[PDB]
């Protein structure tokens, strides 16, 4: 889980990031609107890092369990 | 316990007077036993006796038998004799017979492996033929009515008698269906009257068999036929839906917890699951007879298919895949619509042309996206002999869509040979062309007046269509035409004809170039010479292509061998699939997903089958197999929904595409029309990388450019439109990767070893 995978995961969870990214990807809006949405997206991307880092750590923690060591033998 | 110990077959070895007999014993039911002896099967009706013996029916005669087990002997008593072995028909009885046998197969009671499927196919075929026979419900009606002569009011009995008499007298005739509704009507009318005091109870009780019969045949003989097989598929799902959504232990434990009061139910589930492979063979055979040559599905069949295709457990893949095929197969044209419409337009214009509607009909035929080349080659005369020219103009005008056609002329020879001449050009490609087309009968008029019909740089294009409506046999037709083109070289010495196209009347195209090269073309066969651009096959510039023959010649599979110098050999081999989807433009009312999904999925499955056969039958070690699907018709749909559709379509078979080394795919779809290109990378079947681009034609040249949608521009952003491929595929790509890390490539170890020994010496 590098930064780009955390952002890819944010792309499908965070409502604010989803709203901004769906708007920026919409054609025929304007130049200034796209620039503003891009800067807000960068701000959310760098802002949200700690929580999704914790989430990814939990995700990796889930596959270290004794249940898997039992299933594999 | 695992589901391979609860077995229904026993091997028994009995030695009699030195001769060892190895017998297999299994069952078709709790009481129906099958014994394999000396390679032959015998069916025995076996009933358990309370005294430990068995009651057998073997050859029509009954036997009461016992066994005693000794230290090294089996003492079999039959009647009053001992053998010591050493230890080392009316059409409605057939319905029940075969249906009970098939249900027994569905419940896990199957014949032995060397004998299974030898009789089940016949049970399925006989069930189908019996159910489709109109006289079956008459026999059921006769049987239920004869066993109840009284206790039925005379009015309803007489009405039923009259209706069944009519139906019997109309057997096997158009406009005839079983009168289930009329029997229901008279019974419901008498019930509506509702006579009291023993007219009520007796009537309502003693007519239930007739109500059941009309309920079974409420949808007719064909509906009943379909319903029975649907019931068998429901019996399949009844068991197999319990072994999904988890592991075997989860299923068995959950079944134990749900059925605490009875453990035999759990055992039945496990037992029937043990023989799921044989059940799957029967399920495939049952599906073939339910939704085969009938491209339509009801809202009851669709539920069974939708549940069946969701059996994600791999052991049932055979039944899921075929079910998926049905869901896509029953949304195709039946060729009757195109044949009737095109033939009506072509024949009705001939009597007197220029009524200001037949012109528009021919224009609609030319300007439509739907293929009509399965109907056009059959217009040789049909009766009228003018339709020749009407066909000859349309086909060319339908095929030559990328050409600027400026003149068409009709000419005839002093025979029954019509020819149409065309003059056209390429606006921005290969910088004036001409051509013409003629039709003949059976073979001879082609060669007899070949030089005369030709009288319309080698810019000329000559097409010929001949009426040989029999037996798609590429070699025979190609030899028949090639034998002439190998002797008559008028195509080169007259004025210069670039290519001669041979159209066999569905259409089979054999292109020949009798100018310099051998008169054969394995690469562009079965393609129109005018629509040979509309395959994206010229992109294989760096490959020597070998075409792979296959059945159903709408799919085009090629094996490209990368071009290399006279030194190093070819290491990069790749299978390329090129298919075209032909259909009219769609009108989106939230109902355009079915066309794209079904056509793409059908071509994808056919491509995978042909790739499997081609790949396993050779040894060339391909790496990156590629599939391209051209969606001709225009569709109004947001590209994100097309992304979702192709994501589902590809991910559901990602495991097969991974096994077949299919790594890249390209889908071209015309939106609203502006084409978009979906570039898919499909590695191991967990994730699919879809990149979306539009074709940008807003340039000062004929050059087209890819433009992305902002999100994930990717490698194709700014890529032109049409680029060749090739790579090194191994051995001069891993060497570099290893050198980049400060170590040698592993297969360099022996050579250094040899060289080191030299220094050692």
């Amino acid at each position: 889980f590098r930064r780009k995978d955390l952002v890819k995961t944010m792309r499908r969870v965070d409502p604010v990031y989803i709203h901004l990214a769906e708007r920026l990807g919409t054609p025929e809006l304007s130049t200034a609107e796209r620039k503003e949405l891009e800067n807000k997206l960068k701000e959310r991307e760098e802002f949200l890092i700690p929580i999704y880092h914790q989430v990814a750590v939990q995700f990796a923690d889930l596959h270290d369990t004794p249940g898997r060591m039992q299933e594999k033998g | 316990l695992p589901a391979h110990t609860l077995l229904n077959t026993v091997d028994v070895e009995l030695i009699y007077e030195g001769v060892k007999y190895v017998l297999k014993v299994t069952r078709q039911s709790p009481n129906s036993y099958v014994v394999i002896m000396n390679g032959s099967c015998v069916e025995v009706d076996v009933h358990r006796l309370s005294d430990g013996g068995l009651l057998l029916s073997y050859d029509g005669s009954s036997y009461t038998t016992y066994m005693k087990e000794e230290v090294d002997r089996y003492r079999i008593t039959i009647g009053n004799k001992t053998c010591v072995f050493e230890k080392e028909e009316k059409l409605h009885r057939v319905f029940h017979y075969v249906l009970d046998n098939l249900v027994n197969v569905m419940n896990g009671y199957c014949l032995p492996d060397p004998f299974f499927s030898s009789k089940v196919k016949d049970w399925v075929e006989r069930l189908m033929k019996t159910l489709r026979d109109p006289s079956l419900p008459l026999l059921e009606l006769q049987d239920i009515m004869t066993s109840v002569s009284g206790r039925i009011p005379p009015n309803v009995e007489k009405s039923i008698k009259k209706e069944m008499a009519q139906y019997a007298s109309n057997i096997t005739s158009v406009l005839c269906q079983f009168p289930s509704q009329q029997i229901a009507n008279i019974l419901d009318s008498h019930a509506a009257t509702l006579n009291r005091k023993s007219e009520r109870e007796v009537f309502f009780m003693n007519t239930q068999s007739i109500v059941q019969l009309v309920q079974r045949y409420r949808s007719g003989i064909r509906g009943h036929m379909k319903a029975v097989v649907m019931d068998l598929l429901r019996q399949y799902l009844r068991v197999e839906t319990q072994f999904q959504n988890g592991h075997y232990d989860k299923c068995v434990f959950a079944l134990r917890e749900e059925n605490k009061s009875d453990m035999n139910t759990v055992l039945n589930y496990i037992f029937s699951h043990a023989q799921v492979t044989k059940k799957n063979l029967l399920v495939t055979m049952l599906i073939d007879q339910l939704c085969g040559r009938d491209p339509t599905l009801t809202d009851e069949l669709l539920n069974i298919l939708t549940e069946l295709t969701q059996l994600s457990k791999t052991t049932n893949a055979k039944v899921a895949l075929r079910a998926r095929q049905v869901l896509i197969a029953s949304h195709l044209p039946s060729y009757e619509l195109r044949h009737n419409q095109v033939e009506s337009i072509f024949l009705s214009a001939i009597d007197m042309y220029g009524h200001q509607f037949c012109i528009e009909n021919l224009q609609k035929l030319i300007l439509s996206e739907t293929s009509i080349f399965d109907v056009l080659p059959n217009f040789f005369y049909h009766s009228n002999q003018v339709v020749r020219m009407a066909a000859l103009e349309v086909y060319v005008r339908r095929a030559y869509i990328a050409y600027e056609l400026n003149s068409v002329q009709h000419r005839q020879l002093k025979d029954n040979t019509c020819v149409v001449e065309f003059q056209f050009m390429l606006p921005t490609s290969h910088p004036q062309r001409m051509g013409g087309m003629v039709s003949f009968r059976t073979f001879e008029d082609f060669v007899r007046i070949f030089d005369e019909v030709m009288g319309c740089e080698p810019i000329h294009i000559l097409n010929v269509a001949i009426k040989t409506d029999c037996d798609i046999e590429d070699d025979r037709l190609a030899a028949m035409f090639r034998e002439f083109t190998q002797q008559n070289k008028a195509t080169l010495v007259d004025h210069g004809i670039r290519r001669l196209t041979f159209l066999v009347a569905f259409p089979k195209f054999f292109t020949f170039r009798a100018r310099d090269k051998f008169e054969e073309d394995r690469i562009y066969r079965h393609l129109e010479p005018a629509l040979a651009f509309q395959l994206e096959l010229n992109r294989m510039r760096n490959f020597d292509l070998t075409a792979i023959p296959c059945a159903n010649h709408k799919m085009h599979l090629y094996l490209g061998a990368a071009k290399v110098e006279v030194g190093t050999e070819v290491t990069d081999y790749r299978f390329f699939v090129r298919a075209i989807i032909r259909h009219s433009d769609l009108v989106t009312k939230e109902a355009s997903f079915e066309y794209l999904q079904n056509e793409g999925e059908r071509l994808l499955l056919e491509a995978m089958d042909e790739l499997e056969v081609a790949f396993n039958n050779t040894n060339v070690r391909t790496d990156c197999n590629h599939i391209f699907l051209n969606f001709v018709p225009t569709v109004i749909m947001d590209p994100s929904k097309i992304e979702e559709s192709v994501r589902s379509m590809v991910m559901r078979y990602g495991s097969r595409l991974w096994k077949l080394r299919v790594l890249q795919a390209e889908l071209k779809i015309n939106i609203r029309a502006i084409p978009i290109r979906l570039f898919l990378t499909n590695e191991s079947g967990y994730y699919l990388d879809i990149s979306l681009y539009k074709e940008v034609t807003d340039s000062r040249t004929a050059q087209i450019m890819f433009q992305a949608y902002g999100d994930k521009q990717g490698p194709l952003h700014g890529m032109l439109i049409n680029t060749p491929y090739v790579t090194k595929d191994l051995l001069q790509s891993k060497r570099f990767q290893a050198q980049s890390l400060g170590t040698t490539y592993i297969y360099d170890i022996p050579e250094m070893f040899r060289q080191s020994l030299i220094k050692l010496w």
